[PDB]
DNA sequence: ACACACTCTCCAATTCTCTAA
DNA sequence: TTAGAGAATTGGAGAGTGTGTTTTTTTTTTTT
C-alpha cells in the first residue's frame, strides 16, 4: 500500500515554506482567486525527488490521484472552510517531458497509461453540455433523502453537474511523410477546460492516453483525456520610436521581405495593410470601414506569388486561398452533421476564420463569378448573411483581402488601355483600395543587379549545417518587426485641422485634374472612396510613428502613394 | 482481405507489389466471408548494406560516369543522346533550399517534348516511369482537374466529408508523366499552376480548409497544332499560353529527318532488335534505381563563386538577344526568357554535380548545363 | 451578433412558455427572460437543457417636409418631393373591380459611385415600416419567402404595410424579375412548402 | 424500460364414492 | 328417497424466463 507514502511525499513537496515557499505562495493565490486547479512544473518535482518524478510520467493515473489528495489536504490545512466549497481539486503539468513529447502520427499503442504531450492544429469542436456526477432526491412528507454517484423526487439544487466537450487535433501538414495525408486524434475537455481552443488554433495538449470499451470485438477506440491545454502564436520600442532621426516608416518598408528585390511602393502599401486604419461610428447608426484591400496584376515571373507567401508568414491570423481550388460554400460556411450529438449545425469557412485578420487570394482571375458574388458582401460590409440548417444569421467576417491575378492574353499588351488588359468587372474593381500593375521590363542595367542578387541567394548555407548536406523531406530583424507592429496596432491616432484641410484642398485639386484627364490615362474614377482611402493611409502612417495626431507628413505620404498608383503609365 | 499485426504495421502502402505469406480462413443462410492472417511480408520492389555503399562510391569515383548513365537510359531506342542526357538530369534533380527569411526554392526540374509523330516520345515516358524510384503515368485526354490534384467527397460510411489524393499527391517526391499533354482542356491545365511552382496544393471546400504537399517533377509530350511541325507557319505550331510555357525548365522540339545513312542504320537496328528477342535469352535498371535513391538522399551541392560569376555574365547576353528578337519582329514570342530560366540552369548544374557526389559545382558543370539549355529552349525560341 | 467573440458562430436556447405568459413574444423581437434552467427527461449521462420562463419583458407644411428629407445632400429639390409623395401614397379607387391602385413606385438610375446611396439609406432610415435588399442574390434569404428544417422571411414579405427598396436592380435574375412582376400586378406571392401551393401577402 | 412467446407451477373446482338425515 | 362428507382427478390463475428494439462535390449527355 505504498501509495499512502506516495501521497505523503507529495504533501511534503507541496509544503515548501521551509525552502523559499514558491508553491505555498501559488496555492495562496489559487485560494484568493476562488479557483480549484493548480499547475505544477515537472522540473521542480524532478529536482526534489527523482524517483517520484520518473515514476509519475510512466504511471499517470495511480500517481496523479495521490497528488490530488495531497493538494486537497494541504488547502484544507490552510483553510477548511474554503476546502469545503468544492468537491475535489485538480492539478495540471508543465515543463519538459523528454521522451513523452509526441505527435498524432508517432503516438502508438505502447504509450497507453503514460503522461503524453501532443501538439498539432485544432480542426473541430462539439457543443458544451452538462454531465452528472452526483444525483439527489427528497421527500417533503417525511424529511427523507437519498443519493447516488457516477417515494422521493429529484433535487436539482442538491444534485451537481459538470461541463463536457470534445475536440480533434491534426498533425502539422508541413511535417507529413512523403505521399501521405495527415493523421489526427480526439481530445476530451472537461470542467474548467471547455472552449479554451477553437478551429485553426495551434495547441499543445498534456494528458493521459487511454482506451474506451466497445459480445465484444476485442477492439477499442483511443482518446486523450486532457490534463492541461496551451496555446502559441517595452524599453527597446520606446527608445527606438523616440529617436526621430529618420522617417521610421521608410526604414520598416525597405526592410520588408528581404529576399525580394525592387517594388518599393508595393512594399509600402503592404505595410499599410498590415498596420490597418481605424473604425469610426456615426450618431445615425452608420460606420466607416477600417480595413484595407489590395490587388496586384502583372506578367509571369515578377514575384507576385512570393509576396503573398511572405505576408502569410509574417502576420497574425492569416489564411491562404487559390481561385481554382475553392468554392463559395467553402469561403463562407457549410452545414455539418455532428456525430457526437447527432445534430445539424454550421461550420466556419475561410473568410469567417480570417475575422480580424488577413486573407490571401492567389490566382484571383480563375474564379467563377458565382464565388465573386459571395466575396462582394464580405468586402463591402464585413458581415456574411446565411439562411441554412434552421438558422438565419449575420456572421462576423471582418478581414483585409490581398489578391493577385494575371492579365488577359497572359502577357500584358502595351497597345491596349488598362481597362482592356484587366479582365475583371468595373463594379468589382471599385471595391479595392489600391490596384498595382507590374511588368517585366527587360533592361540589362536592371537585369545585372537582379541576376546578381538571385545568384547570391542560391549559394547560401545555414550555419548549423555542414559542407555537403541535403535536407530531409520531413536592416531590421524579423523579431523586432513583429513586436513593433504588434504594439503599433493599439495607438488609435486622430485627425488634425491642418491634415483635414490639406486632404480636402488636395482632393479638390485632384478632382479637377481628373476632370481634365481621360480614361486613356487612368485605371478608375476618383470619388468619395478616394477620400476614405486617403484618410485610412494617413491614419496608418501616423500609427507607424505612434504620433497621436495625424500630421501633414502622413497626409503628404498618403497622397503621393495614391497618386503613383492611379496616375502613372 | 488481409489482417496485419504488431511489427508488421505501416510497412506498406497502396499501389505496391508485394508477396504475402499467411493462414487462410473464414471470418441466403449459408454465406460467410473469408480473409488471410499475414505472417510475413516481402516487397517485390530497404537500407543499403556496406558493400552496396562501396559499389556506389566506386561508381561515383570513376571518371566518365556521365556517359555510362546516359547509355543506361532507354537503351533500345536509337539515337537521341542529348535527350537522354536531359532525362538523366531530371531524375537526379537539383537541391531544395530554405532561405533565412523563411521562403523556399523548389529544386526539382520540369521537361517538355514537342513535335512530329512516330519519333518515340511515348516510349521514353514509359521507360522513365519504371526507372524512377517513385513514378506515375497518366493521359491528358483521360483525366480531370479534381483527379490530378485532389478531391473532396462524402464518406461511404458515417455522413462526413473526407479528402482524397490525386496523381500529383501520390507521386510526391517522384516523377509524374503526362502523356497526350496537348489534349487537355484549358480549365484543367490551369489547375496545376500552384503544384508545378509552389509544390503545395491549397483546398477550401465543403467546410474544410487545408494545404497538402506535392514535391514532384513533370515530364510531358505533345504534337504541333498541325499534327506534325510545319516550318512554313512558324510560331503558330504552338498554342500553349505563356503562363505555362514559362514553368518548364527545358523545352525540346523533335523533327523527323529523311537522311539515307541514318535510315539504313535505324532500319538495321530495328530489325535486329526484333530478331534478337530469342537470341538474347553498363548499369542495369535495378542497379540504377538504387543508385539514384542513394545519391538523392545523401548529397546536396552549391555553386562555386566563379561559376556564379560566369553564369551571371551569360544571362545578360541571353536576355538582350531575346529582347532584340521581339523588338525586330512584328509579333511577341511564345517562349519567354525570365528569372525562371536563370534558376533552371542552376538546378541543372547542381544535378550534374550530384552524379559525382561532389559538394560544389564548377565552371565545367556550368558549361555543360548551359550547353543543354542552349540546345533545347533556344532552338524552341 | 455583436456579443459573439471574434471568429465564432452564434448559439441558441429553447424557452418553454406556459399559462398567462403565452402570446407575449414575437419572431425577430428583442426580449429579456427570467426563468429556471433545467435538464430534459429521457423518455448516456449527457443531457440537453432548456429555460423555464417565469416572466418575459420586451426591449408651409409641404416645403418644410420636403426640405426635411435628406438635408445632408445638396440640390435634388424635386426628387425629395417625389420621395415624400412615395411615402404619402395615393388612393385605391376600387370602382366595382375596375381597380386603380394608389401605391407610388419609382426607380433611380445612378452613375458609378454617385450620391444615391446616401438618399436611399436616408429614406430607409426615415420610413416607419420598410426593408432593404440587393439584386445580386447573396448567400442569405431571397426577395421572396423561403423554407427551413416552417416557412419564413423574404424582403417582399417583411415590408407589407410600407415600402421595400431594391439595390443594384440591374443584376437581378429572371426569378427576381418574375417575382417583382407578380408583386406589381397582384401584391402577393407564392412559395411551395412541400409541393402545396401556399400563398402569402406582399 | 417496455411488449410477445413460451414454459411451468400450485391451488382448488368437479366428480366418484361412502355415509346419515 | 334425498342430501352431506372424504378422497381422487383435473383446469386454469398466476408467476417466471428469454428475447427484441434537405445540402455538398463530381461525372456525363445535350441543350444553348
Ligand atoms: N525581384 C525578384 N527577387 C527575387 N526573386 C525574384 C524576383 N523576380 C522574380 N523572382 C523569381 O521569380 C520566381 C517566380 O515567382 P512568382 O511569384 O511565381 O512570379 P509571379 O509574378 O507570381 N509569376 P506567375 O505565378 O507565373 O504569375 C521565383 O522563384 C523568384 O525567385
Ligand atoms: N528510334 C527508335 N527506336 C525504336 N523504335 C522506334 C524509334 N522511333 C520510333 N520507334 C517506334 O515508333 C513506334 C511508335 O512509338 P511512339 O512512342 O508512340 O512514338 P511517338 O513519337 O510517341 N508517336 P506519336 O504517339 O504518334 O506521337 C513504336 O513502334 C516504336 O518502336
Ligand atoms: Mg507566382
Ligand atoms: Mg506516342
Amino acid at each position: 500500500v505504498e501509495l499512502r507514502e506516495a501521497q505523503r511525499d507529495y504533501l511534503d513537496f507541496l509544503d515548501d515554506e521551509e525552502d523559499q515557499g514558491i508553491y505555498q505562495s501559488k496555492v495562496r493565490e489559487l485560494i484568493s482567486d476562488n479557483q480549484y486547479r493548480l499547475i505544477v512544473n515537472v522540473n521542480d518535482l524532478r529536482r526534489k525527488n527523482e524517483k517520484r518524478a520518473n515514476r509519475l510520467l510512466n504511471n499517470a493515473f495511480e500517481e496523479l490521484v495521490a497528488f490530488q489528495r495531497a493538494l486537497k489536504d494541504f488547502v484544507a490545512s490552510i483553510d477548511a472552510t474554503y476546502a469545503k466549497q468544492y468537491e475535489e481539486f485538480y492539478v495540471g503539468l508543465e515543463g519538459s517531458f523528454g521522451s513523452k513529447h509526441v505527435s498524432p502520427r508517432t503516438l502508438t499503442s505502447c504509450f497507453l497509461s503514460c503522461v503524453v504531450c501532443v501538439e498539432g492544429i485544432v480542426t473541430k469542436c462539439s457543443l458544451v453540455r452538462p454531465k452528472v456526477v452526483r444525483s439527489v432526491h427528497y421527500c417533503p412528507a417525511t424529511k427523507k433523502t437519498i443519493e447516488r454517484r457516477y417515494p422521493l423526487e429529484t433535487e436539482y439544487g442538491l444534485s451537481v453537474y459538470k461541463d463536457h466537450q470534445t475536440i480533434t487535433i491534426q498533425e502539422m501538414p508541413e511535417k507529413a511523410p512523403a505521399g501521405q495525408l495527415p493523421r489526427s486524434v480526439d481530445v476530451i475537455l472537461d470542467d474548467d477546460l471547455v472552449d479554451k481552443a477553437k478551429p485553426g488554433d495551434r495547441v499543445q495538449v498534456v494528458g493521459t492516453y487511454r482506451c474506451l470499451p466497445g459480445y465484444t470485438s476485442g477492439t477499442f477506440r483511443t482518446v486523450l483525456i486532457a490534463c492541461n491545454v496551451k496555446q502559441m502564436s517595452i524599453a527597446k520600442i520606446k527608445k527606438f520610436s523616440k529617436t526621430r532621426s529618420k522617417d521610421i516608416f521608410d526604414q520598416l518598408a525597405k526592410s520588408l521581405a528581404p529576399s525580394i528585390h525592387g517594388h518599393d511602393y508595393v512594399k509600402k502599401a503592404i505595410l499599410c495593410l498590415l498596420l490597418g486604419g481605424v473604425e469610426r461610428d456615426l450618431e445615425n447608426g452608420s460606420h466607416i470601414r477600417g480595413d484595407i484591400n489590395i490587388l496586384l496584376i502583372g506578367d509571369p515571373s515578377v514575384a507576385k506569388s512570393q509576396l503573398l507567401r511572405y505576408v502569410l508568414c509574417t502576420a497574425p491570423r492569416a489564411i491562404p486561398t487559390t481561385g481554382r481550388g475553392s468554392s463559395g460554400v467553402g469561403l463562407t460556411a457549410a452545414v455539418t452533421t455532428d456525430q457526437e450529438t447527432g445534430e445539424r449545425r454550421l461550420e466556419a469557412g475561410a473568410m469567417v476564420l480570417a475575422d480580424r485578420g488577413v486573407v490571401c487570394i492567389d490566382e484571383f482571375d480563375k474564379m467563377s463569378d458565382m464565388d465573386r458574388t459571395a466575396i462582394h458582401e464580405v468586402m463591402e460590409q464585413g458581415r456574411v448573411t446565411i439562411a441554412k440548417a434552421g438558422i438565419h444569421a449575420r456572421l462576423n467576417a471582418r478581414c483585409s483581402v490581398l489578391a493577385a491575378a494575371n492579365p488577359v492574353y497572359g502577357r500584358y499588351d502595351q497597345y491596349k488601355t488598362p481597362m482592356e488588359n484587366i479582365g475583371l468587372q468595373d463594379s468589382l474593381l471599385s471595391r479595392f483600395d489600391l490596384l498595382f500593375i507590374m511588368l517585366d521590363q527587360m533592361d540589362p542595367e536592371q537585369d545585372r543587379e537582379i541576376s546578381d542578387h538571385v545568384l547570391r541567394m542560391h549559394r547560401y548555407r545555414a550555419p548549423g549545417e555542414q559542407d555537403g548536406d541535403a535536407m530531409p523531406l520531413g536592416m531590421v530583424s524579423a523579431a523586432f518587426m513583429k513586436k513593433y507592429i504588434h504594439v503599433a496596432k493599439i495607438i488609435k491616432p486622430v485627425l488634425t485641422q491642418e491634415s483635414a484641410t490639406y486632404i480636402a484642398e488636395e482632393y479638390s485639386r485632384l478632382r479637377s485634374q481628373d476632370s481634365m484627364s481621360s480614361d486613356t490615362a487612368r485605371t478608375s474614377p476618383v470619388t468619395a472612396r478616394t477620400l476614405e482611402t486617403l484618410i485610412r493611409l494617413a491614419t496608418a502612417h501616423a500609427k507607424a510613428r505612434m504620433s497621436k495626431t495625424v500630421d501633414l507628413q502622413d497626409a503628404e505620404e498618403a497622397v503621393e502613394l495614391v497618386q503613383y498608383a492611379y496616375f502613372k503609365k | 482481405q488481409l489482417y496485419c499485426d504488431r511489427y508488421l504495421c505501416d510497412k506498406v502502402v497502396p499501389g505496391n507489389r508485394v508477396t504475402i505469406m499467411g493462414i487462410y480462413s473464414i471470418k441466403g443462410v449459408g454465406i460467410r466471408s473469408s480473409y488471410i492472417r499475414v505472417l510475413g511480408i516481402q516487397v517485390d520492389t530497404g537500407a543499403v548494406s556496406p558493400q552496396e555503399e562501396e559499389e556506389f562510391r566506386r561508381l561515383a569515383a570513376l571518371p566518365n560516369v556521365y556517359e555510362v548513365i546516359s547509355k543506361s537510359i532507354a537503351p533500345s531506342i536509337f539515337g537521341g543522346t542529348d535527350m537522354k542526357k536531359a532525362i538523366a538530369c531530371l531524375l537526379f534533380g537539383g537541391s531544395r533550399k530554405r532561405l533565412p527569411d523563411g521562403l523556399t526554392r523548389r529544386g526539382d526540374i520540369n521537361l517538355l517534348m514537342l513535335g512530329d509523330p512516330g519519333t518515340a516520345k511515348s516510349q521514353l515516358l514509359k521507360f522513365v516511369e519504371k526507372c524512377s524510384p517513385i513514378g506515375v503515368y497518366t493521359s491528358g485526354k483521360g483525366s480531370s482537374a479534381a483527379g490530378l490534384t485532389a478531391s473532396v467527397m462524402r464518406d461511404p460510411s458515417s455522413r462526413n466529408f473526407i479528402m482524397e489524393g490525386g496523381a500529383m499527391v501520390l507521386a510526391d517526391g517522384g516523377v509524374v508523366c503526362i502523356d497526350e499533354f496537348d489534349k487537355m482542356r484549358e480549365d484543367d491545365r490551369v489547375a496545376i499552376h500552384e503544384a508545378m511552382e509552389q509544390q503545395t496544393i491549397s483546398i477550401a471546400k465543403a467546410g474544410i480548409t487545408t494545404t497538402l504537399n506535392s514535391r514532384c517533377s513533370v515530364l510531358a509530350a505533345a504534337n504541333s497544332v498541325f499534327g506534325r511541325w510545319d516550318e512554313t507557319k512558324g510560331e503558330d505550331n504552338i498554342d500553349f499560353m505563356p503562363t505555362i510555357l514559362s514553368r518548364f525548365d527545358m523545352i525540346f522540339i523533335v523533327k523527323d529527318e529523311h537522311n539515307e545513312e541514318r535510315d539504313v542504320m535505324l532500319a538495321k537496328h530495328v530489325i535486329t532488335l526484333h530478331v534478337s528477342a530469342l537470341t538474347q535469352t553498363e548499369i542495369d535498371l535495378a542497379k540504377l534505381k538504387k543508385f539514384i535513391a542513394y545519391c538523392r538522399v545523401k548529397c546536396g551541392p552549391r555553386l562555386s563563386a566563379e561559376a556564379a560569376e560566369k553564369l551571371k555574365n551569360r544571362y545578360i547576353i541571353m536576355r538582350s538577344g531575346a529582347r532584340q528578337h521581339e523588338r525586330d519582329s512584328d509579333r511577341r514570342s511564345s517562349i519567354p526568357i525570365t528569372v525562371r530560366q536563370l534558376e533552371a540552369i542552376v538546378r541543372i548544374a547542381e544535378a550534374l554535380s550530384k552524379m559525382k557526389l561532389q559538394p560544389f559545382a564548377t565552371e565545367a558543370d556550368v558549361e555543360e548545363a548551359l550547353r543543354l539549355f542552349q540546345v533545347s529552349t533556344l532552338d524552341a525560341a | 451578433s455583436d456579443q459573439v467573440p471574434v471568429g465564432n458562430i452564434p448559439r441558441s436556447i429553447t424557452v418553454l412558455v406556459e399559462g398567462e405568459n403565452t402570446r407575449i413574444a414575437q419572431p425577430g423581437d428583442h426580449v429579456s427572460v427570467t426563468g429556471i434552467f433545467l435538464p430534459i427527461l429521457r423518455t448516456g449521462l449527457l443531457s440537453e437543457t432548456y429555460l423555464e420562463a417565469h416572466r418575459i419583458v420586451k426591449m408651409d407644411f409641404y416645403e418644410k417636409l420636403a426640405a426635411s428629407i435628406a438635408p445632408e445632400i445638396y440640390g435634388h429639390e424635386d426628387v425629395k418631393k417625389a420621395l415624400l409623395l412615395l411615402l404619402v401614397g395615393g388612393v385605391d379607387q376600387s370602382p366595382r373591380g375596375m381597380k386603380i391602385r394608389g401605391n407610388i413606385n419609382i426607380c433611380l438610375m445612378g452613375d458609378p459611385g454617385v450620391a444615391k446611396s446616401q438618399l436611399l439609406s436616408y429614406i430607409d432610415r426615415l420610413a416607419p415600416r420598410s426593408q432593404y435588399t440587393t439584386g445580386r442574390g447573396s448567400s442569405g434569404v431571397g426577395l421572396t419567402a423561403a423554407v427551413l428544417r416552417t416557412l419564413e422571411g423574404g424582403a417582399l414579405v417583411l415590408a407589407d404595410q410600407g415600402v421595400c427598396c431594391i439595390d443594384e436592380f440591374d443584376k437581378m435574375a429572371e426569378a427576381d424579375r418574375t417575382a417583382i412582376h407578380e408583386v406589381m400586378e397582384q401584391q402577393t406571392i407564392s412559395i411551395a412548402k412541400a409541393g402545396i401551393l401556399t400563398t402569402l401577402n406582399a
